[PDB]
């Protein structure tokens, strides 16, 4: 017979021993355990919620990955790179490139937490959340592979993180700092609350619903079976949270997962908004971009922080407001540099869909609709010298994206600056410069890229030495207009 | 806003399940294990939304007959792309709840 | 300006190789771009706390090499192919316990057994936790990702042996519930003589930091000592004792230690090709053995006690 | 003599980074931004284009200098009708 | 270590025995073993090409299955059964009603052959063989099953063999000849070399390629892995065929699996032919019926027969001839008498698909394009009545299929008609009279669904009461065009 | 003709209370050679398999109005049989491979490789016979449900043939010279210990009526083989050093018992037609003595020297 | 009373059961087979029914019926046209 | 003489259905087979690979091309049909025709 997990499960983590050839503070040293003086004994009645085991482990992730690579094997001949939308091509281009490394990166949060955590719970559920995120890592970038030898923008989806691309130093600055570059305890709340319970949802469950309704089934069904393991890793973080507020940290956790929420909201503007609301074919839109946040983020995801005894962000407010905006502007931005992308953005402004914008986000049309106006009349009349820039845009010092705000007829835009030690800084939010502020050490030497530029480290010092230094080895690898700007003859 | 104010005070709990095989059954147990309350499905091709106020169970055995072959609770992950509420699973069940009522 | 260059079969690293890239090549190598700017490996201020970690603890590390990278795993492990061997053994380990739980196997070991396994064994899971911190630790700070991707998986068996662990201590509590299994490990762990050598050898252990010294310290000194001296002479007093189950089972974790063996003589070798790592690794082997043989010598010497 | 800002022009959704020169006026300040906005992301129109201080109520002189303005390098400063 | 089949695998089937209390014809008895009195010494060199053992077969078909049920529950929403053309539908409904339950009848000619073949590597690769046929049989039971819920024509995925409709008679007439009506050893050489290594790569690879080019890969992947456990069964065949011929019976060989090959051609004439040729959307059409058959039936089998040691068949020409002009006939029987079809013909004559037909068989539109013509403009007229019929047709008493042949401008119709024993029989074809020359005693007193139909077993008789006894339990069972029509707009 | 909605399964499960199972679905009602009592196959009435149908099938003493009605107790269809086996089998290689690299078939006692040529190799004869007999009883009981139980029942015991090849060839590495893989014909043949279960056997592989065929097979020669040879092959292998022998017969009772539970399921459905009880019983009086026999003589070869 | 024969009409695809009387003349039987063929898979024409013996050459006599045809039931004809 | 040709053939090899051995397949079909021309036909659902007279595919060489560990047997996942005789054993798969048309 078998003895069922919950009479031998206590023994799995029963490991916690008082040290004595080194101290408590050597083996767990506050830097890398983040344990915030809280002894040890504290951390014992540490209790993850969604449990597993290794025998378990091993047999349900074997049948994730059958599934998985199946699905995959058996759809390598449907004609989804060769008869998709090319803005569809363009989000699974700028979806690896952005996440693979950065999957296999998140292995070093979960390794963190798996040698530094004070709770014996958390170090097992961390050595599966290792696991996990090997197979995020390995399978995001098999499944992307089989592109390379079509177009060699695919080449990013290992490559992005090898670069200094701006949108890649964007992605790595985000998850250096909330992944990589903290203490095991920050990464438990940090890492799970903003990005796992959060912002995955939006990129990996939102974009799965665009893809089943595109008719790519291997990339929805990939990125749905990814989202089933963080499910569970990510159900790291409560106990952490509860543990630090019963032992009375509750006002440093609060700042953390506020600030860790605030640097997700922004990366993830700038990835996830432009496919659902621009590239993704507009028949193929499951709900809007901000639809799909008032779905996840504030119905699902905030509501869930409320449940285990945090406040409303102090940002609520300015959060909201930027959900209608800052996309519009990201989009705008990524496009207008398109050349700067290892995708092909799709402008996404053809009258049909501005009337479903206008009718998502009343007032766009006299507002990023001016901006387009424009740039659909240089298009129509072949001043193409007038749709391709000639100078960099301003790039925020916290994360690492272009500065804007709402262009047109009610014009408002802000930069929000600061000097400290002898430079000056500018950050594209009130929220970004309360970041940088809370831990002015992580990030006060950091260089983005357009300081960079003016320092001299970018040679030559144009647009096209730029852009070699972003790491692109050959004219197809830049960013163009994902359809040639055949758009412009239905306006 | 009144719509994020709306948005947010919810007390929605309950799976979101993959598409796949799992889905109807999981609407189905969900109704059957939970007499009386509402059960509402949101169905976005990649994914189902399941959710019931305030608290949403799904056992095993219910589970396993709508299904219609064996059934572990454990296996439910392979499916469970993600959840609402605070989650209390065993080897008899799983229950999506709030502590909270907003 | 730009030049024109047409798509490659694989992964721009790899398409200069002279062999199709397997699943391994195009999954495991080349993805710590952590080690691409020596003075930030994280894209956060040169001087954050965890890039001065990285900077002091891997970049300056002794021991050295101009391409880690090019470190290949013997057993070329994915994700995919671990979980299809480890579900293949554990599922077999899985079936050993319940048939031989079926024929009360523990029932007809001899006379006190149960009071060795419980000073001798089941704290093993205390052990087996630290080699599993410790390979985490290695993962984390290794200069490559086709290293660090064997600790993970070393990490993960570490885990399994603990499980294992657990799940025999209790199993083994049914039988006899007057022993300690299950209740006493932590007091073993930290007050038994028997257990002070290993307990001082992985606290000591768990604190270098140097990702070269971790590595050698953990794989090249401590984990062939738990061969020699734990493992099989634990099988050794298991068949004086007719406990056919424990061989068996300490059979399937050796496997898994010959696998973390393989592949880090393979990491040596690698390491070799630079002849000053030869004075690096030898080196802190001499300084850590004495700790390993002490550790070792007060465990033999517990389970023999009479 | 070269000078960096980053700039934002009138009904434009970013701010860019322009190099002018410290002894630009601010009508030419002004031209140097519009040559990376007006026609491109902006509509032409009639009126005179002035120079201020980021979301600042006071507008440089037409006339004046970069040098004489005090601004430093890599400030934001907006471009505006009046 | 584990030690390498080729070291153990003698042992697996070293079987055979000298039976002592029972005699070696009790225990193999003649017309259930079919060893023509080739004694037991001889069958022991038998030695199937194509071996699997049981510690492999499990692990391997564990992960066939894991891949076929993963790719349809993966694509459950794709909406194929609501995106897709009509025809392609049709063809899904005509595939699991003809095929599904007699996968499950194919596990008794398996275990036929595990019982009561002489060759002890016969009796091992038939229980895998037994094993595979349960595989394909629960596989097309499992994948429609979801469209129950759809459309009551799917029930007929199960309803089929159950009934006494006319098409369905038909499979059964061919499958329980062929394999379950038969001998171990007819069983070996006439399943294998008919259906397993020849008509079913038309009906399971053909048309796969068909639906992987209508995006629907749940069914393309699902019956290719179907045909990879057949291309590992079927292979039971050439170690029979060539034991039959070493012992000088290669007549008695060559005669079964000429008459086997026929058989299955004329169903499968009906079954894949009209889905190839009409019911499958053009734009879906990788190749022609006939492009297939030169392909699979002609390029493929009767080359691998050949190598085996076997002749052409006697009847080549009129085989090839065939070709050109059989489904086409069977199309119009199909489509004009859809109400006794449990699925929906698509008439396929819009004037494009016209043209197609015209380029894969020149003079189509001189001969089933007359009868088209009539049907189009009575459809343009509203004269419904005129293309529903009132009587039915004439059915050959082998293969059970209405009697054809080529109409229109050069008319040509033959039926072959033969008394035998006090009755008079009618054939559709010289080889179909001659293959119930073959074997009188299995075909005398069987009587096909008009026989029935003139003896009173059909009340009332009219076509009304004949479906009724066909088993058609509500309107929408019965067969419609599949678009209604619409292709007369065109 | 009326008009009808869809149905949410097949027609023959809509009055089911409960939701159809993958089982129910899969594997109920699939034999159609059971419809028409003249003309089971759709043939001549007269044919020679519709007159070997109508009187070793339809004809059987044993009867029942609704054989489709059972149900297997395991409820296995061919997906859940091979995730099942693939377990239990991997499971068995395994062990194989880790007693091999320990030598273990050295270390037996003395004369044991013996015992085994004579005693334990030749049983891939009896197993081969379980199989052909299994077999037949698929292809004649009159519901599908048994069937399917009969195909997997045939499976099974290919497997215990296939454990009884490698362990003959895997035992003969060690022990050449003891006719390991050589004789065991010969000694199915002619040894006296095997003549017993050879008679049994070839008599059974000629009892043609479904139900004495499953009576005999499933009541009889089964139970026989797992009490005397399968258990004191356990004990005899306890007494010489062999502990690989008893933990793959332990792998091969667990299908044996499962044979047992369907077999035993089938006569309790069987037995709600009260004539049933004195027709089983009599099949069971007349092989018994056969079955002991083949017990006896089995046995006083095992035991001697 | 009824006589049941199998039909096949000049230039259709198939044969058909079509059932006529033993005392049917030939022209009353063209007109029975007619009825299930012509305007329906069949272009009426101009011209006289004729029913042969299958295949054969000679054309029985129009007035000739059934009865006095030496034809058996369910016998094959074929309808053609002079 | 359609006909006589289609049946007139000495092609032998594997017939593979869609998925992740239809490349390594073709690939090891070239190498395995120096001095033959392989012919591929493409279906979607399948791919008809063949040679003249014979067509190897060995073990090792599909487990290169194919980039994973790789036993013979697994290949029938993938083999949805063939042309010629066939003679398959641990290291390698063989398709032939002993005759000559
Ligand atoms: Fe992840
Ligand atoms: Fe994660
Ligand atoms: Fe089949
Ligand atoms: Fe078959």
């Amino acid at each position: 017979a078998m003895h069922p997990r919950k009479d031998w499960y206590e023994l799995t983590r029963a490991t916690n021993w008082t040290p004595s050839y080194v101290t408590e503070e050597q083996l767990f040293p506050e830097r890398m355990s983040g344990h915030m003086g809280i002894p040890l004994e504290k951390w014992e009645s540490y209790d993850e919620p969604y449990k597993t085991s290794y025998p378990e482990y091993v047999s349900i992730q074997r049948e994730k990955d059958a599934g998985a690579y199946s699905v995959k094997a058996a759809l390598e001949r449907a004609k989804i790179y060769e008869n998709s939308d090319p803005g569809w091509i363009s989000t699974l281009k700028s979806h690896y490139g952005a996440i693979a490394v950065g999957e296999y990166a998140a292995v070093t949060g979960e390794g963190r937490m798996a040698r530094f955590s004070k709770a014996p719970g958390n170090r097992n559920m961390a050595t599966f959340g290792m696991m996990d995120e090997l197979r995020h890592g390995q399978l995001q970038l098999f499944f992307p592979h089989e592109y390379c030898k079509k177009d060699r923008q695919f080449d990013w989806a290992w490559r992005a993180y090898h670069s200094n691309e701006w949108a890649a130093i964007a992605a790595k600055h985000f998850f250096d700092d909330i992944i990589t570059g903290r203490d095991a305890i920050s990464v438990a709340i940090m890492l799970t609350f903003s990005f796992e319970t959060g912002f995955a949802n939006m990129q990996f469950l939102g974009l799965a619903a665009d893809a089943a309704e595109a008719g790519d089934y291997t990339f929805a069904n990939l990125i749905s079976s990814i989202q089933t393991d963080e499910s569970r890793h990510a159900q790291q973080g409560g106990p952490a949270l509860q543990l630090l507020i019963e032992n009375g940290k509750r006002e440093e956790a609060q700042k953390k997962v506020d600030m860790a929420i605030w640097r997700a909201w922004r990366l993830f503007a700038v990835l996830t908004g432009p496919v659902m609301d621009y590239y993704t074919p507009l028949e193929d839109r499951s709900q809007s971009f901000k639809e799909f946040m008032y779905e996840w983020i504030i119905g699902q995801f905030e509501r869930s922080l409320i449940d285990l005894g945090l406040d409303k962000p102090w940002y609520w407010d300015l959060f909201l407001k930027d959900i209608d905006e800052l996309h519009h502007s990201y989009h705008m931005g990524v496009w207008y540099w398109r050349t700067t992308a290892w995708w092909n953005p799709a402008a996404g402004v053809t009258p049909e869909e501005r009337d479903w914008l206008e009718e998502k986000y009343p007032g766009w049309n006299k507002r990023w609709g001016r901006c387009w106006d424009v740039i659909t009349e240089n298009v129509l009349n072949d001043r193409m010298d007038l749709v391709s820039p000639e100078t960099l845009p301003s790039v925020c010092n916290m994360s690492q994206i272009p500065l804007v705000g709402v262009p047109g007829d009610d014009w408002n835009i802000e930069v929000f600056s600061l000097e400290h030690n002898g430079r000056l800084y500018h950050f594209g939010s009130e929220v970004d410069r309360w970041v940088f502020q809370q831990d002015p050490v992580q990030y006060q030497n950091h260089m983005n890229i357009v300081d960079r530029f003016l320092a001299g480290q970018i040679q030559p010092m144009t647009l096209e030495g730029a852009l070699k230094y972003m790491g692109f080895q050959s004219i197809e690898e830049m960013g163009k207009d994902a359809h040639d700007f055949a758009w412009a003859d239905k306006c | 806003s009144t719509l994020a104010d709306q948005a947010l005070h919810n007390n929605n709990v309950g799976p979101i399940i993959r598409a796949g095989d799992l889905v109807e059954p999981v609407i189905e147990t969900a109704e059957i294990d939970n007499p009386g309350k509402e059960i509402t499905v949101e169905d976005r091709r990649a994914y189902v939304r399941i959710a019931a106020e305030g608290e949403l169970i799904l056992t095993r055995k219910t589970l396993e007959e709508q299904l219609g072959r064996p059934f572990n609770m454990q296996e439910l992950e392979i499916n469970l792309a993600s959840f609402a509420g605070q989650i209390q699973a065993d080897e008899d069940q799983i229950r999506f709840y709030f502590d909270k009522t907003m | 300006s730009f030049e024109s260059k047409k798509p490659m079969r694989t992964w721009s690293h790899l398409a200069e190789m002279r062999k199709k890239p397997s699943e391994y090549d195009i999954v495991s190598r080349k993805l710590h771009y952590s080690t691409n700017n020596p003075d930030s490996p994280w894209e956060l201020s040169p001087d954050s706390p965890m890039n001065l970690w990285y900077k002091q603890y891997r970049n300056a590390s002794p021991l050295k090499h101009d391409n880690w990278d090019a470190f290949t795993d013997p057993d070329q492990l994915v994700y995919r192919t671990y979980n299809l061997m480890q579900d293949g053994q554990e599922s077999y380990v899985q079936s050993l316990f319940d048939q031989f739980n079926e024929r009360e196997h523990d029932q007809m070991v001899r006379e006190g057994w149960e009071h060795t396994m419980a000073r001798c064994y089941s704290p093993l899971r205390y052990l087996f936790h630290c080699l599993q911190m410790s390979s985490a630790y290695v993962q984390q700070m290794a200069p490559a990702s086709t290293i660090s991707n064997c600790c993970i998986l070393q990490t993960a068996d570490s885990l399994r042996w603990l499980t294992h662990t657990a799940y025999r201590t209790h199993e083994l509590s049914l039988t006899y519930p007057d022993a300690g299994l299950g209740e006493h490990e932590r007091e073993l762990w930290e007050k038994e003589p028997g257990w002070q050598g290993l307990r001082e050898l992985m606290e000591k252990q768990l604190t270098a930091f140097d990702w070269g010294e971790a590595f050698v310290s953990l794989n090249l000194v401590v984990k062939p000592m738990i061969v020699e001296s734990i493992f099989k002479p634990l099988q050794q007093q298991a068949w004086e004792n007719n406990d056919t189950l424990l061989p068996l089972l300490i059979d399937s974790q050796l496997k898994d230690a010959e696998r973390h063996s393989r592949w880090s003589k393979a990491l040596v070798k690698h390491a070799l090709e630079n002849p000053d790592n030869h004075a690096v690794i030898e080196g802190w082997i001499e300084k850590w053995r004495p700790l390993a043989d002490r550790a070792a010598e007060a465990y033999l010497s517990m389970l023999s006690s009479d | 003599s070269a000078f960096p800002v980053h700039a934002a022009f009138e009904k434009d959704f970013l701010v860019q980074l322009v190099v002018v020169d410290l002894n630009d006026s601010m009508d030419q300040v002004a031209e140097k931004v519009a040559y990376h906005c007006v026609n491109r992301r902006v509509a032409p129109r009639e009126g005179v284009m002035r120079v201020r201080k980021h979301r600042s109520t006071e507008l440089f002189p037409r006339d004046m200098t970069i040098a004489e303005s005090g601004l430093n390098p890599t400030e934001v400063i907006d471009v505006v009708f009046e």
